[PDB]
DNA sequence: TCCGCGTCAGACTCGTAGGATTATAGCATACGTG
DNA sequence: ACGTATGCTATAATGTGTGCAGTCTGACGCGG
């Protein structure tokens, strides 16, 4: 976004800097509990050959 | 087999070799009455599809859906990946002498020492009891051990906090990632239902007191005790074998 | 590549209770091998000794 | 091309004879008297009346292909016994039979525990008797509902309901969610666990070493009587064919044998501790 | 204000006047199974629709034929009350008017032959209660609304399906609601396709083949016109001014006179207007120009009579000198252009292999049926039977709505078929977005993503029973003889009811209700899915979906999904949003005319969201007239940035439209995270209510609306003073006004008490009225299991202190007082349901009586004769509730156990036992009991003592209806008497039986008199069938499964208290576990002396960022602070304005406060009882964004004599000297989830073992140990312990030998490792061998 | 032998929750065991 | 004798279809 989030959480976000900040979380929150299935299998194919 | 509830239960296998005794059966039957070809060979068309649903179900064409709308489970299915014998019913197992409760934090112990419940390690060490008890002669067969212990009767206390003594337990987090994922504490027998955990150790587990669960396990034999003092104790593994870099650190 | 260096392992056991278990099986079986146990996934299974 | 054994049967009874009323009698008059080809045309040529019929009896109990199959061999006992000289059409007559073998063998296949036809029979018409009631009841039929408007046993109506109870299959998921089946739940009957098997094995080296610890001749006519040393377990009359041979002295030892057995159980601390159980 | 307001005043800080008030929170659930079972007359909705659709239904003659006249819903069966108990549907009976008509077959249409009508039922329909909830075999359970890909068309590109080409490939598809998909794409070479159901792939001018359209038409319909003509010797060509734009001049261009463009140059847009306005219409070209181009239409040598050139080939010299000597100076060609109107179709036929219409329709049957050889109608049938059928397609409303809107067009409403004109229209806008003209729409834009609400799921499964009963009509009705054959014979109710039972319960979307809090009721029933059937799936969901997309602003709430693998899909809708009348969302918004920011609203669809700006709810309005600033903030087209005062057009009603239910509770919101905000709203719904519900000091204000339309409180219909107050019941005496002539006007309103929920935890509703007081309509009566005075109280407050503690609050680990512990405040109740079945067994009946074998005296104390336990008996884990007993078959009684027998005696009959016993581990009191048997055997005689009870309780409570109902009754005839004829004690003289007796003058009075005389009767004749229907379904006997013949349900209560181990969080996402229960004496303390009640970790603060949390321990300070002070002066007992001044001096404080309420206009006794419940603290409302600031909680917090900063001097418990430095110290409202440590700790030694994989079971709940998978494996085998493994392998898992033969070394001390090998790989040898393949143990 | 497109293989690890189907005639001798 | 199983009916009827269609990266295996 060309305009950022100017306040802190000491001053409290208006309705759309938390609708902004909405984006980044769940993204961030769904590569938690998707990706981690690539890296967990990862560790079951270098076990089976090591 | 019968469920409790006066209904039965079969396996989808059962189901499929129904499929293949019938069509061979009546393959049996249009060949003892000389039937035309053409139907002869929808019959072996037929008994081949019944084959290889029962060997592979999902796989030559669609898979033979059965009472819930779902595709019958075949032969090669119970061997085949996850859901099958290997992965899941012999490489994992659940394991007696094991029990799983919400950790907390034990800021008292010291790093070789863990919170165990009373009623937890009751019911875990129950045949430890069982053989202390005859030691003693408080029992004179098991089923009066069972029943002392069952009416926890104050000196049953005393006996299994004898037995739980210079024996440690191994403690596990979900998940296991790396061999730090278990280690082996001499269990500390505590009243309420909540595991006490070693701060320190906590790094390893990735463990965070906001409603962890631990699955404890006793190690049974004299030699499993050895390795649980030896290898898996809390003390013997300090570094991780990633890097030869201390996990136990304070936070 | 790890996922065919499992597969490689003339431990057969070792390499169906990885994965691609329908094919392993199949050209253990055409081939008639005989697994000797080395490898630990094996004599987990059978539950021997490591 | 076609890979699929539904329509490339269909396609080859798309290629057969569709028979005249005077063509039928020519061919089946030779049928009777075995013509050979005979029987096998009649049949080519009416496999495409037994798809129509087992078009109405799908989606029920067997597959379409299932139902053709068994449709095919009531058409052949059909052209077994057909009457070409009478004036009536085959077609008619085929059909009762087609009807009739499907039916019957929907009856047997469709069910995993084998259902005999007389326990079925009966089974439809208190369910037909359920379909009147519930329409003008507005509430499906009770088993007591369904014996009133029968007039017949309340235990018949409600054991042939208990026959129509279905199955669940024991890998059938939980919740509609793959995470565990019924037998990743469903207990052992038979094998209880190393605390019921070490039961019996401690309680009974116990028993052994009580009847070695008791006299001789008390626990040579009770541990062969209950069948416990012994390899039979005979009567107080019985014990007379090992070397006692008597009936009231057996009876006498028997009891004396038990008499300081229940004191040896009051002084070990069971007695009424163990008579709960 | 209201009566229950002045009780408590919340203090308001909003300053954004609610224009919009907080609608009914369920909505949603309500109104759309409103829809299925209302009988539309016309505009067919629901069942009406689903009856029209289908019938009328005829044979496959169609000599017969069955229509459908009308339906109706009978009242139910068993009511709400009494199906949660028995177990059965709260469904009503489904009575369907049919009509047989059959003609005549010769004649032309006899239709009046035989009329025969009759009625007739299919299936009983679960209706939905007052809550929003379904009833399911005795469970209230939700269905949830579904969220799917909305009908019609859409316009989709793989931005690279071979990224080997790296071409973004445009496809098109439409998307019915019923019928085949149809769906077309290009490829490598750009040549378009069609694919039906996405099958195979065939050319896309074969579908235009078979809706009849010659090659000409089809290049006549997408491509332009070239005109060609040969004048004389020189060759010309028409030119349109603005076509060689943006393309080179191949040769020179010139006109009648003038050279505009040079060979080998670019025609700019100045060389366009040069040619345009010179007006050129023709211009003379080479040969050399036409090699290349396309040639339209057909021409035919008019001598010969052949095809010279068939039409879309490409010309060349010598073709185009044929053509001019036939007798042809006037050619039509392709308008080919590379890059604006692109040659797709014409490239597209030279790969088309099909020739007419009828060929075009072989291949299209060659695709879905292939094998079958193909004939005229066959082909034909199956193309007009896809998309072209009133059967098989059906695009429905929205599906034609979007399908049209989508192509810009003509229609709103439409036909639910494909015409020939939408396929080529949808056909053309692909080639548009293809060309560089046209947006393809994005699926994760609500406009595209539809709502679907029970109501139409239910209409839907109603349709597939009426689809599997038309199959059993037709077919019975052509070979069945006409006449004997009655409809209802034809007809039959299972199909329906078993479709219908098949959506209320095994989909996906229902569920049981999560009630173990009004806030989980209420956002579970406002939950959405996108899940289930028609749906997408973890297995299938991709990242795009889940993101919040800008769309979800006002409709969907951004914070409010679960954080597992069903992440992004599940959602709950927003505060103020509301579906759309077709299906999409829409949210409210003030509609801004001529500057003037007006009260009028308007909820704005997710499609015209885009079109107008709308300023945010942060700008500032001057008091009617327009924002203050000139310069405004505001969004629009998904963006955001500042606008002018008449660029706007909308604006945000409120504050808290962006956010959900779940979220608009969380104060101070605002100050927290998103990904703790999401988990402290995830949090807040596991929130089990508490022992005494404790208002939060710290909240929104949305705690009243919530408590109030979750339905679990009970609210007045009508206001007036309550006649009476009772634990178990509510009296109210309407008022004159409100009150109908008509009846008497006593509302009755009996309270739920003490009973289970879907959880395992306690519902109360205890009166929060006192008696005889003067209540509003509409005013809160009773309370809830989590409500107070109305509003919803989830948790309860306390006194929190932020510091650690020696590592007893180490990684957000909790440290509680044993106070808190001692006011049992966070003390739990757990109501459990336990049963006990009488089944049939082969060897023969089970009965229940108190003969059990095998038992102590001990055991059957608590049970009576009959077998079943007292109530209010205490129970503990091995003591027996229901005595139960089944037969002992030919049983092999061992030589052991034969002499056992005989030794002790107590010879016990052929009897089995199967007592229901009280779960190891459990233990509470009994509150009720109750006994369900079949119409048949003879009962017990405890089942005789509660049928005692239900009935003189129901006659008693009959009997108090008809009383209260008569004294009502009479009171309203007493004031109708005095007017007239006045006169007062003479009247009352004589009994009140003798009243009807007594009349008036001819009046409108007189008329009321014979009303309420006449109905006093309707009552007095309505009590005995009243009286009837209660007394017959307690005589009744329950209908059960077969085998079972009676069943004893037994309620118990557990009291759990918080203990270590127990799960507890605010609303902030701030979890932890007890770690301890502090002594009081070691709890912290401030100078003035009360301690602490929760001691938090202030580094589960700034890692995590949800800072709400501090302010909600700030303000709840602050809040107490004000409390304390009231309190103090209610205990010195001082004065009425005293208190006055003070608590008006609290109210108004905030900079604009929205509330200003006036304590002169409250009466000294409306005061005293405000300020009794202010003294706990003055509760505090922080809207979600709209919230305090520092400014005024620094304000307050002076009002309350506390420190400005909020942190207090604290000292050490243990010790008594000071801690170091100041503490933060508060009042945070806490919770305690459900996730409770009696309900998780597990442990076996040995116990039940699997069926065929022979290791041990799963759970606590069927006693199973700790599953150790490989990884849990390969940590053994990294450490090097390879015993505690092959231990872990064998004897504890599968290993039959070794797990007994260990279990007898270990109770002899030899703990020796005896292994042999797992059951589990001797089944895996054998099923490798049931495969056909031989797997032999080869030894050394 | 190379390119296109069909099938076929995987997708972290442990805890907890609860529910239900349709229908196969109708009647008379043929085949198996106390 | 009781339970199960086998057997026949005669208007004419003669070729099925049914049901979820945002998975995806990566890897071969048959033709073309
Ligand atoms: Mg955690």
């Amino acid at each position: 976004i060309e305009t950022p989030i100017t306040a802190n959480f000491r001053e409290g976000l208006n309705v759309l800097q938390y609708f902004i900040s909405t984006h980044g979380a769940r993204k961030g929150l769904a590569d938690t509990a998707l990706k981690t299935a690539n890296s967990g299998y990862l560790t079951r194919r270098l076990v089976d050959v090591a | 087999v019968p469920l409790d509830g006066g209904r039965f239960a079969t396996s989808d296998l059962n189901d499929l070799y129904r499929r293949v005794i019938n069509r061979n059966n009546r393959l049996k039957r249009l060949l003892d009455l000389a039937a035309p070809d053409i139907i002869v060979r929808n019959e072996k068309r037929m008994l081949q599809e019944a084959v290889d649903a029962l060997l592979d179900n999902g796989r030559r064409g669609r898979a033979i859906t059965g009472s819930n709308k779902r595709p019958l489970k075949s032969l090669a299915d119970m061997i085949k990946g996850k859901q099958g014998r290997f992965r899941q019913n012999l490489l994992g197992k659940r394991v007696d002498y094991s029990g799983r409760s919400v950790i907390t934090v034990g800021p008292y112990l010291r790093l070789h020492q863990c919170g165990l419940p009373k009623k937890m390690a009751l019911e875990l060490f129950k045949p430890f009891i069982y053989g202390k008890l005859e030691l003693r002669g408080l029992a004179t067969t098991i089923k009066a051990a069972k029943k002392m212990v069952e009416r926890e009767e104050a000196v049953v206390w005393d006996i299994l906090d004898e037995v739980i003594r210079e024996h440690p337990v191994l403690l596990n987090r979900a998940p296991t990632l790396h061999r730090l994922g278990i280690q082996a504490f001499e269990p500390v027998l505590i009243e309420g239902k909540a595991i006490q955990l070693h701060p320190l150790v906590c790094a390893a587990y990735n463990a965070d007191f906001d409603g962890d669960q631990m699955a404890v396990h006793v190690p049974l034999t004299l030699e499993a005790q050895l390795e649980a003092r030896a290898l898996m104790m809390s003390t013997n593994n300090i570094l991780s074998p990633a890097n030869g870099e201390p996990i136990i650190v304070p936070s | 590549g790890i996922t065919k260096a499992s597969l490689a392992t003339e431990s057969f056991i070792s390499a169906a209770s990885f994965q691609e278990t329908t094919r392993v099986l199949t050209e253990a079986a055409v081939a008639g091998k005989r697994d000797e146990l080395r490898g630990l996934k094996e004599n987990v299974i059978v539950g021997r000794l490591i | 091309r076609v890979l699929d054994a539904t329509q490339l049967y269909l396609g080859e009874i798309g290629y057969s004879p569709l028979l005249t009323a005077e063509e039928e009698v020519y061919f089946a008059r030779r049928a009777l008297r075995g013509d050979v080809a005979s029987r096998r045309r009649m049949i080519e040529s009416n496999l495409r009346l037994v798809v129509k019929i087992a078009r109405r009896y799908g989606n029920r109990g067997l597959a379409l292909l299932d139902l053709i199959e068994e449709g095919n061999l009531g058409l052949i006992r059909a052209v077994e016994k057909f009457d070409p000289e009478r004036g009536f059409r085959f077609s008619t007559y085929a059909t009762w039979w087609i009807r009739q073998t499907i039916e019957r063998a929907i009856m047997n296949q469709t069910r995993t525990i084998r259902l005999p036809i007389h326990i079925v029979k009966e089974l439809n018409v208190y369910l037909r008797t359920a379909r009147e009631l519930s329409h003008k009841l507005d509430h499906e039929p009770s088993a007591e509902e369904i014996a009133e408007q029968l007039d017949k046993p309340v235990d018949d109506v409600s054991r042939m309901l208990r026959l129509n109870e279905r199955i669940t299959s024991v890998d059938t998921p939980l919740g509609g969610d793959s995470e565990k089946a019924l037998l990743d739940i469903l207990a052992d009957e038979k094998e209880n666990g190393p605390e019921d098997t070490t039961q019996d094995d401690d309680m009974k080296q116990s028993i052994v070493k009580w009847l070695f610890e008791l006299n001789a001749k008390q626990r040579e006519v009770l541990a062969r009587r209950f069948g416990l040393l012994g390899y039979e377990a005979a009567t107080l009359e019985d014990v007379g064919r090992e070397i006692g041979l008597t009936r009231e002295r057996v009876r006498q030892i028997q009891v004396e044998g038990l008499r300081r057995l229940r004191e040896i159980l009051q002084t070990q601390g069971l007695n009424i501790e163990a008579l709960f159980l | 204000y209201s009566y229950t307001e002045k009780k408590r005043i919340r203090k308001d800080f909003g300053k954004r006047p609610q224009v919009l008030d907080v609608p009914y929170l369920l909505s949603i659930q309500l109104d759309s199974f409103q829809k299925f079972i209302e009988q539309d007359p016309e505009g067919q909705y629901g069942l009406e629709a689903a009856f029209r659709s289908v019938f009328p239904i005829q044979s496959y003659s169609g000599n017969s034929e069955l229509q459908y006249v009308s339906y109706r819903l009978g009242e139910p069966v068993f009511d709400v009350q009494e199906c949660q108990i028995r177990g059965v549907t709260y469904s009503a009976p489904l009575r369907v008017k049919l009509r047989l008509v059959i003609y005549e077959r010769e004649a032309p249409e006899g239709t009046v032959k035989d009329i025969k009508e009759q009625e007739v039922y299919m299936g009983e329909i679960p209706l939905m209660t007052d809550n929003g909830t379904f009833v399911i075999n005795g469970t209230e359970r939700v269905i949830v609304s579904q969220l799917h890909r909305s009908p019609g068309v859409f316009f989709d590109s793989d931005k690279g399906k071979t990224h080997s080409s790296g071409k973004v490939l445009y496809n098109a598809r439409i998307i019915p609601y019923r019928g085949s998909w149809l769906d077309f794409e290009f490829d490598p070479k750009d040549n378009l396709f069609v694919r039906i159901d996405r099958r195979r792939k065939l050319p896309a001018t074969i579908i235009l083949r078979a809706l009849n359209y010659t090659t000409e038409q089809i290049l006549d319909l997408f491509f332009e016109k070239v005109i060609f003509e040969i004048r004389d010797n020189k060759l010309q060509m028409e030119l349109v001014p603005e076509r060689l734009r943006g393309e080179t001049a191949s040769f020179d261009i010139e006109a009648n006179g003038k050279v505009y463009v040079e060979k080998g140059r670019r025609i700019t847009a100045r060389h366009i207007r040069q040619l345009e306005k010179d007006d050129v219409k023709l211009i003379e070209v080479p040969v050399e120009y036409i090699a290349g181009k396309v040639v339209a239409k057909d021409y035919i040598d008019e001598s010969t009579g052949e095809l010279i050139c068939a039409a879309n080939m490409e010309l060349s010299l010598d073709l185009l000198a044929k053509l001019s000597q036939s007798g042809h100076k006037r050619i039509e060609t392709l308008f080919t252009n590379d890059l604006d109107h692109g040659p797709y179709i014409s490239e597209t036929l030279r790969v088309d292999p099909t020739n007419d219409r009828l060929s075009a329709l072989v291949e299209i049957y060659r695709m879905m049926r292939p094998g079958e050889p193909p004939t005229r109608e066959a082909a034909e049938s199956l193309f007009e039977n896809l998309f072209f059928s009133e059967d098989r397609y059906d695009l429905s409303a929205v599906g034609r709505m979007k399908f049209n809107r989508s192509l810009l067009r003509e229609e709103i409403e439409g036909s639910g078929i494909l015409s020939k004109d939408d396929i080529i229209d949808v056909m053309k806008k692909l080639i548009d977005i293809r060309n560089g003209k046209g947006e393809v729409d994005d699926i994760d834009h609500l406009g595209n993503r539809r709502i679907r609400s029970v109501g139409e799921m239910a209409e839907n499964q109603f349709r597939v029973g009426l689809v599997r009963v038309e199959r059993a009509v037709k077919e019975r009705l052509s070979l069945g003889d006409l006449d004997t054959l009655m409809p209802q014979d034809m007809i039959n109710a299972k199909p329906i009811s078993a479709a219908v039972k098949e959506f209320f319960g095994s989909s996906q979307l229902s569920q049981f209700m999560d009630q173990n809090n009004p806030l989980s009721e209420i956002t579970h029933k406002r939950r959405i899915s996108a899940l289930g059937p028609g749906g997408l799936t973890r297995e299938r969901a991709g990242f795009e979906v889940r993101d919040v997309h800008p769309t979800h602003y006002g409709r969907v709430c951004p914070i409010e999904t679960p954080e597992g693998p069903n992440i992004g899909l599940i959602n709950s809708l927003s505060v103020y949003a509301q579906t759309n009348e077709y299906g999409f969302l829409e949210t409210p918004y003030r509609k801004v005319t001529d500057g003037v920011v007006t009260d009028e609203i308007h909820y704005l669809s997710a499609i015209e969201e885009g079109n107008y700006v709308i300023a945010q709810a942060n700008s500032n309005l001057d008091e009617e007239g327009h924002f203050v600033e000139d310069l405004v903030t505001c969004r629009s087209k998904g963006e955001s940035s500042l606008f002018s005062r008449d660029q706007v057009d909308y604006m945000d009603v409120s504050t808290q439209q962006v956010v959900s239910v779940g979220a608009s509770l969380i104060p101070f919101l605002e100050h927290d995270d998103a990904n703790r905000a999401l988990m402290g709203a995830n949090m807040q719904r596991q929130a089990v209510p508490t022992l005494r519900a404790d208002k939060p000091l710290v909240g929104t204000g949305m705690e009243r609306a919530v408590a109030v339309d979750s339905g679990v409180t009970a609210v007045a219909k009508r206001g007036g003073v309550v006649q009476y107050v009772d634990a178990s019941r509510i009296v109210i005496k309407v008022n004159e006004d409100e009150m109908y002539p008509g009846e008497a006007g006593i509302d009755i309103y009996n309270l739920t008490k003490y009973t289970r929920s879907n959880q395992n935890t306690c519902i109360n509703q205890m009166p929060c009225v006192s008696l005889g007081e003067p209540v509003e309509r509409g005013d809160v009566l009773a309370d809830g299991p989590s409500t107070d005075l109305g509003e919803l109280a989830l948790g309860q407050n306390m006194r929190v202190a932020f510091m650690p503690w020696n590592g007893y609050n180490f990684e957000d680990s909790i440290l509680v007082s044993e106070r808190v512990v001692q006011e049992d405040r966070f003390t739990t109740i757990h109501i459990q349901e336990l049963a006990c079945v009488s089944r049939d067994t082969k060897l023969g009946p089970e009965e229940i009586t108190a003969d059990i074998p095998n038992v102590g005296e001990a055991a059957l104390s608590k049970l009576d004769e009959s077998g079943i336990v007292y109530i209010g008996a205490e129970v503990t884990g091995g003591d027996i509730l229901v005595g139960k007993v089944t037969p002992k078959g030919e049983t092999q009684l061992t030589p052991e156990e034969k002499l056992l027998r005989a030794i002790f005696g107590e010879k016990a009959s052929d009897v089995k036992d199967s007592s229901l016993r009280v779960p190891n581990g459990v233990s509470g009191t009994v509150i009720d009991v109750q006994v369900f048997t079949r119409d048949g055997v003879e009962k017990d005689k405890r089942a005789l003592e509660i049928e005692e009870m239900q009935l003189k309780q129901a006659k008693k409570d009959l009997s108090e209806e008809l009383q209260i109902l008569e004294a009502g009754l009479f009171s309203r005839i007493r004031a109708v008497l005095v007017a007239g004829g006045v006169e007062a004690e003479k009247l009352d003289k004589l009994p009140r039986d003798r009243w009807l007796e007594l009349g008036l003058t001819d009046e409108e009075k007189q008329n009321q008199l014979e009303q309420l005389a006449e109905q006093y009767d309707e009552l007095k004749h309505e009590f005995e069938k009243k009286l009837e229907a209660k007394r017959r379904k307690i005589t009744q006997g329950d209908d059960l499964a077969p085998g079972v013949l009676k069943i004893v349900k037994v309620y118990l209560a557990v009291k759990r208290r918080i203990q270590p181990g127990d799960k507890m969080a605010g609303r902030h996402g701030n979890k932890g576990v007890i770690s301890k229960i502090n002594p009081i004496e070691d709890m912290p303390y401030d100078e003035n002396g009360t301690p602490v009640d929760i001691v938090l970790n202030p580094l589960g603060v700034p890692s995590r960022m949800n800072i709400g949390q501090i302010l909600e321990t700030h303000l709840g300070m602050a809040a107490k602070g004000i409390g304390d002070k009231i309190n103090a002066m209610l205990k010195q007992q001082q004065e009425v304005a005293k208190l006055r001044e003070f608590i008006q001096r609290a109210y108004d404080l905030g900079a604009d406060v929205r509330q200003k309420v006036d304590l002169s206009t409250f009466s000294d006794e409306e005061v005293m009882r405000l300020a009794e419940n202010l003294r706990k603290g003055m509760p505090i409302a922080t809207p979600v964004f709209d919230g305090a600031k520092e400014a005024e909680i620094k304000e307050l917090l002076k009002l309350g004599d506390l420190p400005t900063s909020g942190q207090i001097r604290l000292y050490d418990g243990r010790t008594g000297e000071q801690f170091e430095r100041p503490v933060t110290v508060g009042y945070m409202y806490m919770l305690k989830l459900n996730h409770l440590v009696d309900d998780k700790m597990h442990a076996r030694s040995t116990g039940s073992y699997s069926l065929v994989t022979q290791q041990p079971l799963g759970g606590k709940a069927q006693f199973g140990g700790q599953r150790f998978g490989e990884m849990e494996v390969w940590a053994l085998e990294a450490y090097g312990a390879a015993y505690t493994l092959q231990e872990m392998l064998t004897v504890k898992s599968d290993d039959v030998n070794g797990r007994t033969k260990m279990y007898k070394n270990i109770v002899d001390g030899n703990h020796q490792m005896e292994p042999g090998m797992p059951e589990s790989f001797n089944v895996l040898l054998k099923e490798i061998r049931s495969l056909g393949i031989n797997i032999e143990l080869e030894d050394e």
